């Protein structure tokens, strides 16, 4: 249009696929594939749904760490996103299988104030865009937000065009840069 | 603390300020400009989405440009400088005006305002989205109008 | 980062801004409206602690309005967005000027000057106190005066 | 009180009763006993007392989250509380008891840089108005605080108007969000 | 999020505002003063670092006027109140330029344009290294021929 | 050198040895040996060396905690380095040896993506004032930061006048304190 006869109204829409050399970009495909790319070779596939992979307790990350063989990036993404949900204290929700240096971590998901919740917040806060459409309401709703899927699936994957309901867009990690050890409980005298 | 990277794009203009967009910095689109006058309000203001994505578009810049790669990518210079580039509680309240049903930007779409004749325009200000639909003109054409007063008083 | 949160409010007001302390966020439980030249000075100072404070007040009242209530109370929501709706540093400084035996700000009382006729109002500032004592009002008298200065100058 | 002939000097005090759904709200009833009530139904209280209730040396944190009967608030306040404390070495100061969802945590107090005086620092930041009277000196010492008391008993505790000497304020709790993990001593070398 | 704390330099002065650095606070250099006008813009920047050195000096000061020393030195109160001293971010600024071989500043020299005959000064900018060398003063004229002109406008 | 006539350009240089009382402060005597003085006192000892002091893999950190017997000062320096180091993931690569009291800390600095990296961007941010001289290239490198020392050295000392080539300064450690558990792993699912 034209306000005030002279002043016309005109519009951007930023390229953040060019912040891939620097930052995470995160985006959803469908409602239950969101991905995170660091780069143009590697990323995190997150996936909500109700067949696991895991069928055991054991989350080994101090081998994992003693062997290195991961992608220091992935690890710190994993990392960002396990210290941002709030109020964790069932470990054994959290399964995972690091061997030969893959990245393979399953959350549990199986009315609310529980750690499905606690999974599922930082999980939309993780991919911001597109993820209000994986939940049951995507709106409205936090302190109960739930989704019927049962596994959210975190598995390191190459790079290719994911991003066909959601741009490319840093803000959801940077956002929860600042949320890590905030919500966490404590499980010792001595962190 | 507070955002403090600053924007150094003055070689080759007439005037030593302002900032550019390049093609590859925007979705179907040219170099687009702005002048002096808009891009120093991003040194003072901390509700502009516009103005941090901006010091990430440079940050990533400059970094590409003054830093020896990896040979593969690590993400600690941005875990880093994050918050030495953005506003990390305007992120969290886009947040919290999401999860209330409240429109929101999702740092994608921006507006401004251009004059035909001199060319001068205002700091893109972002263009809300709620549950994916973006707004109309209209929802939001008083603060097209406020954003026009305010161009004219300067 | 920097506090962002908006106050939202001017329905049905004579100008579209201020902000309206009902009966219910008041120790005296009197309605009490403040302008949009005094509030919209909370968009910018980093060092008034009822800025603070009403958006506290306001983020509760937008979240028990727009979101969800569960069945137990949980604070997961003002922890994370306490960053954004306050500045910390001042409750340190209230507390580092508490521990030094200076005069502080416990954040329950404040003072504002309002001309007779037309009942402008500045921004309220907090009444400081000192060992469960709160200042005599000719502590800081001409702070008052510097105030009243500010008040004719707009 | 008329400032230049046209200003009058007015006041108003607010009432922070009314953000107790969103957040916690502390105040003192007197020099010992101080509350953080959470939500109209919860909340937790802090005694300074020379009697101990616990008189062991477990804290058994890991099996309360693996039961998780506890309200996830009032552990979360705990998780903030202690973890604000700096420079706490001696695990055996801090006893606990989470027997069916129960909180009951109990730290030790026993000139300058100590345990006690860690503590009591953060005690002084928990419950920020009015906790001033529990200690000898009401101001002029941070890094040698000392009370006569010899234990600060925290246990959780269903509402009641206790806010004799304070009023309520979120200001202590929201303030010490941001002093978690922040003086803490590294344990592991792989935290 | 902010820094918040105040600068109480205004005893026995010719104007309620203003610093003075003593001898012990300087290298090789007298007492050095300087007015409101210039020091009042350290409430609103966010990106100078001689209002952060200020802050931090002040803090000094008074706490080891006003707080008991303990027998073993303590580090606790620093590392509360460094983010209501200083913004950090200004020092992530600082060390990314270093890193990027661009000129930066580390805290130790600063400049200002004084006024020879009324003694006005402008706020002290710092005086930007690279690898250990000081830039020269023909590499930043045109920042003090702008500072010069920002207090004739004054 | 006057500016528009009467505008004369002068020049300030802050002493911050006056700051010692209150914060740590941070320079360095030539390219190996860098200094933390806490005080008048105490300070830290940080070394690149090709000269080991310990043989062994052990950083008994409980023990020391349980005893008490260091400066609460240096091993929350201590703390705050460690926390600072992003992505670590190497236990054995440090070591200490806390018998007494004292603080001796060793990490093993034996390309991008190594403990070496992170020991050394957190030792050029903890030393800032003039580390750049102990590295083969002065910026332009923050990634693969190496130097051609093996080993990093921290032990507690006195205070002398040490820091020749660069000025006391606390503006490192005060900028890497907003930095601790920022970039760090999780070894466990329970933090
Ligand atoms: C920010 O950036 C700037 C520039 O990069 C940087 O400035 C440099 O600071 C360092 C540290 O102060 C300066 O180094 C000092 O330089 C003087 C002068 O050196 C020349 O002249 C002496 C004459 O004796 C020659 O010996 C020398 O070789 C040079 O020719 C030295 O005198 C200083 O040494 C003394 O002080 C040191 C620290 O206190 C002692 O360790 C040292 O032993 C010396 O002390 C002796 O003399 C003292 C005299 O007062 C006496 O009191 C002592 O008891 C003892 O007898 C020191 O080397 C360097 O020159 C600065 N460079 C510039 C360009 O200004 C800042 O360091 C940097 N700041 C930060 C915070 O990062
Ligand atoms: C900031 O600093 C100021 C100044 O130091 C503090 O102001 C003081 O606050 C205290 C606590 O509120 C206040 O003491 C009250 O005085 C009242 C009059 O004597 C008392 O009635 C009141 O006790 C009653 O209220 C409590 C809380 O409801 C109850 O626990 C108690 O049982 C009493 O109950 C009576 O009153 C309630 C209503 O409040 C009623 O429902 C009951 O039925 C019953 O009638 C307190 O003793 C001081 O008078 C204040 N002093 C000044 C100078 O203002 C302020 O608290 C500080 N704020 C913070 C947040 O730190
Ligand atoms: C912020 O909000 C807006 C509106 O909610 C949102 O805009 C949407 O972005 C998506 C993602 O690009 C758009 O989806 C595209 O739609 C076109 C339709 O013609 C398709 O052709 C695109 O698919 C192609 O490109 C994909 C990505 O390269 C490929 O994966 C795909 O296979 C195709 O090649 C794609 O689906 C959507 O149309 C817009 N909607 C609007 C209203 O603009 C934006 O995503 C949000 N941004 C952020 C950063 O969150
Ligand atoms: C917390 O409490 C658990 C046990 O919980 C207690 O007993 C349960 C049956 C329930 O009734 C609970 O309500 C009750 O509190 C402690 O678990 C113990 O952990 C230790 C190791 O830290 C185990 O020792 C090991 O045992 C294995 C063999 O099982 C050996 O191979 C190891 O070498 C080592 O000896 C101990 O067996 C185990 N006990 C039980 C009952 O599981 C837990 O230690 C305790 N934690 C704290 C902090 O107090
Ligand atoms: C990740 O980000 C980089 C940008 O940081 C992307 O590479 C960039 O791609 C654009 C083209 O789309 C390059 O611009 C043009 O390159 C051509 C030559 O190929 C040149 O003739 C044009 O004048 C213009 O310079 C840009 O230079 C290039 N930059 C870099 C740093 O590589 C890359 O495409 C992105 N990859 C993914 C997976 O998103
Ligand atoms: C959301 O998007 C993802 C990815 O596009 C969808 O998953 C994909 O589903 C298809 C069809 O089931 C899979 O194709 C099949 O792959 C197997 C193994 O390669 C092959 O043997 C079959 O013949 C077929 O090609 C595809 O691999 C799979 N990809 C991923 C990433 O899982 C998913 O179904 C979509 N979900 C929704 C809700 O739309
Ligand atoms: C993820 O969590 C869900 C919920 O805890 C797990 O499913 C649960 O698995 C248990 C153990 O098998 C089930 O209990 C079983 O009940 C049957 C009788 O119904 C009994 O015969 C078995 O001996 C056992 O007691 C539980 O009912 C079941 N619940 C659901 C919702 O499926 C699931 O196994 C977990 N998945 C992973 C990968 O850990
Ligand atoms: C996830 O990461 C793993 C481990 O890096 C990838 O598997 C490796 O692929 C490379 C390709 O050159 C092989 O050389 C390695 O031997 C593989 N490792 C193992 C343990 O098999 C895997 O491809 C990645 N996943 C996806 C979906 O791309
Ligand atoms: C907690 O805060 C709520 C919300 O402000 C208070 O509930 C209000 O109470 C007043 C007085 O009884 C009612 O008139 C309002 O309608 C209530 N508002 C809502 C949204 O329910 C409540 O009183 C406070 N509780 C306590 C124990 O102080
Ligand atoms: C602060 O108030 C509490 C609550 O009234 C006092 O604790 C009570 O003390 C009486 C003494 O006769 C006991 O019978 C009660 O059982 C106690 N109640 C609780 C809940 O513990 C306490 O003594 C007061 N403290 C001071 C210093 O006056
Ligand atoms: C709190 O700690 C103190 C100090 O360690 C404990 O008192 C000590 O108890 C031991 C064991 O009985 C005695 O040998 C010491 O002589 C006591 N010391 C002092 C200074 O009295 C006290 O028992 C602890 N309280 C609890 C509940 O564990
Ligand atoms: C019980 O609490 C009292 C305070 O009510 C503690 O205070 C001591 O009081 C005696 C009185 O003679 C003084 O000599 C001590 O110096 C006080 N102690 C401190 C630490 O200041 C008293 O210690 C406690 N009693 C016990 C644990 O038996
Ligand atoms: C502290 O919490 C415990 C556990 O929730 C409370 O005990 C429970 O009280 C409820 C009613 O409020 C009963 O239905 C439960 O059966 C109790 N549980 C157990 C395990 O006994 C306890 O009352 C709380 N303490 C205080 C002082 O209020
Ligand atoms: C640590 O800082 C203190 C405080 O500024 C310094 O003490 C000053 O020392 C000078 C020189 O002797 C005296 O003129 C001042 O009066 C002292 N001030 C105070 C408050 O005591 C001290 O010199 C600094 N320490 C070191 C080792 O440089
Ligand atoms: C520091 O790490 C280096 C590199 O791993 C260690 O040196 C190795 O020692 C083993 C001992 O079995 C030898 O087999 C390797 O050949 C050595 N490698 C190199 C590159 O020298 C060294 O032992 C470690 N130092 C300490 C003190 O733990
Ligand atoms: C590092 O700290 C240790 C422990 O404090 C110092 O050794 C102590 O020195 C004091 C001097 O008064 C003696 O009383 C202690 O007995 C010593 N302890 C031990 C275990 O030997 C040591 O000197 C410090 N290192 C340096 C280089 O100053
Ligand atoms: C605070 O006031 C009380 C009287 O209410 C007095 O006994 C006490 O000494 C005062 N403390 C300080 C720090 O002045
Ligand atoms: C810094 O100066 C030294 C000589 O003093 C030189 O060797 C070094 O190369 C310079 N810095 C860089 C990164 O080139």
């Amino acid at each position: 249009s034209l306000y005030k006869g002279v002043y016309e109204l005109q519009t951007l829409e930023l390229n953040m696929e060019t912040l891939n050399m620097t930052m995470p970009l995160s985006c959803t495909k469908n409602n239950s594939h969101h991905y995170i790319m660091v780069g143009n070779e590697t990323g995190l596939e997150l996936t909500l749904t109700n067949t696991s992979i895991i069928n055991h307790k054991f989350c080994n990350l101090s081998d994992a760490h003693k062997k290195n063989l991961y992608d220091h990036a992935l690890m710190s993404i994993i990392s960002t996103f396990h210290l941002s949900i709030p109020n964790f204290n069932q470990y054994e929700a959290m399964s995972c299988d690091f061997n030969g240096g893959k990245i393979s971590v399953q959350y549990n998901l199986s009315h609310c104030g529980t750690v499905a919740n606690g999974v599922l917040q930082t999980f939309m806060r993780m991919a911001w865009g597109g993820s209000y459409i994986a939940l049951d309401s995507g709106c409205g709703n936090w302190d109960c937000i739930m989704t019927s899927y049962q596994y959210l699936i975190i598995q390191n994957t190459t790079w290719e065009d994911h991003c066909q309901f959601s741009r490319p867009s840093p803000i959801g990690y940077l956002g929860l840069l600042s949320q890590r050890t905030r919500d966490i409980y404590i499980s010792r005298r001595l962190l | 603390g507070t955002f403090t990277w600053t924007l150094s794009d003055s070689e080759g203009k007439d005037t030593p300020g302002g900032y550019c967009l390049t093609r590859w910095m925007l979705i179907e689109a040219e170099l687009k400009c702005f002048g002096n006058t808009a891009v120093a309000k991003c040194n003072e203001k901390h509700d502009e989405e516009f103005c941090d994505m901006l010091r990430l578009f440079d940050f990533n810049k400059q970094a590409i440009q003054r830093l020896k790669a990896p040979a593969q990518m690590s993400i600690q210079l941005i875990n880093k400088a994050v918050n030495a580039l953005i506003n990390d509680q305007l992120i969290m309240k886009n947040h919290l005006r999401d999860i209330m049903c409240i429109p929101y930007c999702n740092y994608s779409k921006y507006w401004y305002l251009n004059h035909t004749t001199t060319g001068r325009t205002s700091l893109p200000k972002c263009w809300l989205v709620s549950n994916g639909s973006y707004l109309n003109e209209t929802h939001f054409s008083d603060d097209i109008e406020q954003q026009a007063d305010n161009m004219i008083t300067e």
